[PDB]
């Protein structure tokens, strides 16, 4: 059956070709026996990639005992660090991302670290979501910090996903990313700066005393207008732009506004977009494998 | 604005002379901009303020600015101690940042002198003599005698404090412990203790000190120090302040680690230098102060300048015009 | 011994016009006595007699590590041709990131507002973004969960000699210099560990996972003991500060070192720590010596200087 | 003698301040050196004088505030001679007619558009140079009909006495050296402006002789019958060489001072004993600073205590 | 966006290689192999076909010093296939090279080199004898004397082919010195204007010389070693042409006090807008044969 063995990159994922389907996928080596934490992020991912079921969202088709998903050519990575955006393109691409954020939000799922390292493309220009491990039901360490909520940041509702799609669009908009750091304090400080000082009434929700006091003991800077920092963009797109990136988590865009807003009304038709067809630890070890093995039972003769 | 000078046809006016220095150019114009942003630095201080010590762990008022200062060993000996003491005595400062070298020679200052000397002699001879050689200055064998015979008792009961109760020695410690022994008013250090002015050290085993320790080991043995302690310490001295300054009076770790502990608070509002390094080879010491603001250790909104001459002939005339003048506002 | 240059009518050949640099004059010929003295260390290290003949000292500041001389302290180092290194806080930070994203190029008239928004940082004429940083702490942060856990259980005292030896082993890359370090037991020395990126990405780990130890008293009694049980011993300074009075200071317990070559550019007008004249006189070197010193810049010299009594004599080791 | 400082815990007097400088040591107590060798100058000195003093200094020092204190210098006939640099002469001049403004960090590719010249940190008009060769224009035909007509053998010295002689404003600094005859000498003067001026009116009534053989004949002799002799240097180039040749002739000066800023790795002019430059018997100093932050004090403590 | 990278010594010893390694280095090597990027890119343009006119006519200028060091021997090989254009130097730059042709100089104190009093005596003797004639054609000829006739007029007297003012004349190349009163020339001199009085030398006609030179060449190149006076004067002859095309400066100076950045000529229009001048901050013995080695000395038969 496999055939056409290649190198893409490194576990370590290969190029492959089927046989029998006569298909071309990719096939990704997994090892995480070796940790129980390594094993949590596995039980997650097989789990919750094979109970989901849509277009956009990624998809499993075979486990070999070694997963079988489709190749995409490249990710948005590397598309935004050579060839720059222009306004169709940067406007579809949001009303897809969006889309997505529908079905697993309906779903009722916590995502996180939705990073566009995570978001592939392919020939026909479309776009998915392939990284789902670190996940939760509505000291971790995360890869990078860059695109990270402020209430995480700073010791869960749904806004961080907003947050993380509004930073996504901000620097498909701009060549450069919005909120650059080194250290934890360098982040809070450049957010607080760009976003201006943070107003006793938005400081309620906040209950870290430590971090309490550290917030009170600021002083007061003036909020930067959006235009002065994008002189070449759309008059919807700062004010999507602004409506999106706000400090009170209790009060800011929800999804379902977000996707019929004037800036993407066009392509938006209510019938189109789908809904959940069904609404949605400790540390064992062997018992733990025992449910992994459980789980891919199903994807072998 | 045009470029002027001093008539001198008024007679000697030395208050106009320092102040006429603004509108010449080239170095002079240099120290126009420095007295002004010093001077502009103090006036904050005086504002009235109107729980944070749990916080820094620290026993002091926090005041409306806190000025930081450092200083390069071989000044210290150099005669500029007078100053640098003037400074202390009254608060005006409160962080100290030095090398071991510094603490080293100022010890023994209040113990025996130092004499003058040329700056070309031939080391061969003056080996025979008995005279070691710092610049031109020129210090006894004899002197080192001493503190040999001072220093052996106060570690013997820095290690029976250790073994018998609770206590973990840091750098910023050691050098406080050492100031009530010495018991004189002319040591900076003495001052320092008084008025509850920590100083910073990280690069303490390197210098004369470390070999006193060295010999102690092989009779006494069992001394620890800490060196993460100390970064907590300097860095929540500058988290939790509402403004800062520094005055970095020259090149080496000193300068690194006073810019690096701003780095933790978008940097600083007010800086100025004083060194004779270059910048072509592209060492820290030498780099201008346009470079700090790429590294994000001083704002984008001050004026920072930076002086080319040597400090003895600058600082003495500086801190004249600046902190001389306001001596009764405190 | 008259002046005479090169006469290029003979044709071009490199070897010649190395060693004439001898005879130039200025401070050319200082660079013709480098490579007199350097040479007697090499030929004396080989003499019959682990420990060896001699002792060669070998120290080096932040630029070069991050510069293109880091090669050429790894074929000093990877064929056991030095025996101790000394390094500033930087030099380590610096090393081991270029084994994860490289560094660029650029120029020296670049203002600094701009630099700051785009976000990317500047040393020298060199640039190194930000990104890099961020890809520190996902490597680094696993490492000292580790380490705080072995002095609690196992008790184990921790030394910086013992951290970096701890941290060029699991790095696993022949290109890093400080991997090279842990494989030929060849300590690596470093005073001021608290400056740097390193600092201050240990300070916010203290927040979470409390309790980490350095000491600073047992490293003194290593680099004092590495050299008052040696028959002779050498000395190769690159730049200026805490590594050249560390080095000097160690090398006092035997009355002072015997060969010594130094290269810099600092100026002694000012008194600074950082001429040979002064070790003589409190005894960082010995009388008979003959010192020499090149006012010149590290990164145009160095190569230059082990093109000749290094890298000809490979087969000999 | 210890070292010690000054204890500000008594007050603020600089006449205090400005002397404890010699007990401190690196580059002070070469200011104390410098200022016991210039008191012991004015000393000895107090038409054929007790002792003639030599000054020097190097163009990029007359387009700053320094150059009022060289004209209180030459105002009470204090200096005997000075030896200065094409760019020197030709700035002064300027400074009567026009006058100059004042960072680093400036672009010349943008000030270039503006008309904007840059020399160190202070800038000049281009429209000032205008106004130069209007005033210069007619001096010179006159200059040449006087040289084919009258027969006048000229050198650098006598064309610099006569454009100084014209130009009656008392901030010019050779309007009081054609008064006290005090003559100025300078080796190259075509190297500046100057020279462009003179290439501009080769064309037009040609025939312009200049010798510079009777110039050295002239600062030799001046030299050569001297009592005592003693060299200010602020600054280093082809001035401090033709300096240093002047005073070989009579094996050498007693005493100097040299503020320069430069090192001597490079092994160029910027050790006298060598060349017979400077006596045996003297006692040569020398500090290392930039002369705008240092010469000023100088004249404080002496030159100035006295009259 | 080019990265970092150095010489691997495990390949070998190849020094070609090694001395284009120096590009990537970076710190005071980039700036190096900027200049000899541009050397040879200046040599490339002399090349190209249209005393005889040439594509691009090139500058050189030194100090004393160099003469005195060893740097004398390689700045001859240039001067013997007529390599350059014009010439420029300080006083000391004549007197010295013509002593090192009678007696030799071992490592009365110039810095680092040692010459003895009596190798001055050999001078004197030999001095006399041409300038006593020097006078004498004055009056009885009407010939004018410019210092670069007279620096033209020495070289034919030594007849010896291993001094470099020798060369000189051979190939019609001008020698130009605004400050020759400066140093033992003039001193030599000034004992003549006693016996035999008479003797001028003019000097705005050198300007002249210079300047058309400068000006009637359509492409112009500056190399210069060493700052002073020679800097200024070569920038102001190059001040009309609207600027100079291509220059390299070698220097030690600083820039704190005005011996200033490349980029400050510009201001003034000295060098064009549109060209890329390059500064290396090295001493000039450790630097300057490695940049003749590899840029001039590969093309000899092409000459």
């Amino acid at each position: 059956r496999y055939t056409n063995l290649s190198y893409i990159g490194e576990g370590m994922v290969c190029s492959a070709y089927d046989n029998v389907n006569k298909v071309r996928v990719a096939i990704k080596k997994i090892s995480p026996f070796e940790h129980q934490t390594y094993c949590q992020r596995t039980l997650r991912e097989i789990k919750i990639l094979l109970r989901f079921r849509h277009e956009n969202i990624i998809g499993i088709n075979d486990i070999i005992r070694y997963i079988v998903q489709d190749l995409m050519e490249t990710d948005l990575y590397k598309l935004l660090k050579t060839q720059h955006l222009s306004n169709d393109h940067i406007c579809y691409f949001l009303y897809q991302i969006l889309r997505g954020l529908k079905y697993i939000h309906s779903a009722n799922v916590l995502h996180r670290d939705l990073k566009p390292s995570n978001l592939l493309l392919n020939t026909t220009c479309d776009l998915k979501i392939c990284d789902f491990g670190l996940a939760r039901v509505a000291t971790e360490y995360v890869a990078t910090r860059w695109y990270r909520a402020p209430e995480i940041m700073l010791n869960y509702t749904k806004s961080i996903d907003i947050w993380s799609v509004g930073c996504i669009l901000a620097e498909m908009l701009s060549n450069r990313p919005i909120f650059p750091g080194k250290h934890y304090l360098d982040q809070l400080n450049h957010i607080l700066g760009i976003l201006g000082s943070p107003s006793q009434e938005d400081l309620n929700c906040i209950i870290n005393l430590k971090a309490r006091n550290y917030l009170l003991s600021l002083p007061h800077k003036n909020k930067v207008p959006w235009n002065r920092l994008f002189p070449n963009a759309d008059s919807k797109a700062l004010d999507l732009l602004d409506k999106m990136l706000t400090f009170n988590p209790h009060k800011r865009i929800e999804v379902e506004q977000a996707l019929a807003h004037p800036y993407l009304e066009q392509y938006y038709d209510p019938s189109d977009e789908p809904i959940a067809e069904a609404p949605f630890d400790d540390l064992p070890k062997e018992k733990l494998k025992e449910l992994i093995f459980e789980e891919t039972a199903r994807f072998q003769p | 604005t045009q470029v002027r000078g001093y008539d001198f046809n008024r007679g000697v006016n030395y208050r106009a002379l320092l102040e006429a220095f603004g509108t010449t150019g080239f170095q002079a114009t240099n120290f126009g901009r420095a007295v002004q942003q010093v001077n502009a630095m103090i006036e904050k201080k005086l504002e009235p303020l109107s729980q944070h010590a749990d916080l820094t762990q620290s026993r002091r008022p926090l005041t409306s600015c806190t000025i930081f200062l450092g200083y390069t060993s071989n000044l210290i000996s150099s005669g500029i101690r007078e100053t640098i003491r003037y400074l202390v005595q009254h608060n005006m400062v409160d962080v100290l940042v030095t090398t071991a070298g510094g603490v080293e020679e100022d010890l023994i200052k209040c113990l025996a002198p130092t004499y003058l000397g040329e700056f070309s002699l031939r080391g061969k001879e003056l080996r025979e003599n008995g005279i070691n050689r710092i610049g031109n200055l020129l210090v006894p064998n004899e002197n080192y005698c001493k503190f040999e015979d001072w220093l052996m008792p106060i570690l013997d009961q820095m290690v029976m404090e250790q073994n018998t109760e609770g206590v973990k020695w840091t750098p910023s410690k050691m050098i406080a412990r050492l100031g009530k022994e010495i018991n004189n008013p002319e040591s900076v250090y003495y001052w320092a203790q008084k008025n509850h002015i920590p100083v910073f050290s990280p690069a303490l085993t390197d210098g004369s000190l470390g070999d006193m320790i060295f010999f102690h080991s092989y009779k006494n043995p069992g001394l620890v120090l800490d060196i993460v302690e100390d970064l907590r310490l300097i860095n929540t001295q500058a988290i939790f302040a509402k403004c800062t300054g520094m005055i970095i009076l020259g090149g080496g770790v000193v300068k690194h680690h006073i810019a690096n502990a701003n780095l933790m608070r978008n940097g600083a509002d007010y800086a100025v230098y004083i060194n004779t390094a270059q910048e072509f080879d592209g060492s820290d010491s030498g780099a201008r102060p346009d470079e700090a603001v790429s590294w994000g250790k001083i704002r984008v909104d001050a004026q920072p300048v930076k002086v080319y001459a040597d400090a003895s002939l600058v600082f003495p005339l500086l801190v004249a015009e600046t902190f001389a003048q306001k001596m009764d506002a405190f």
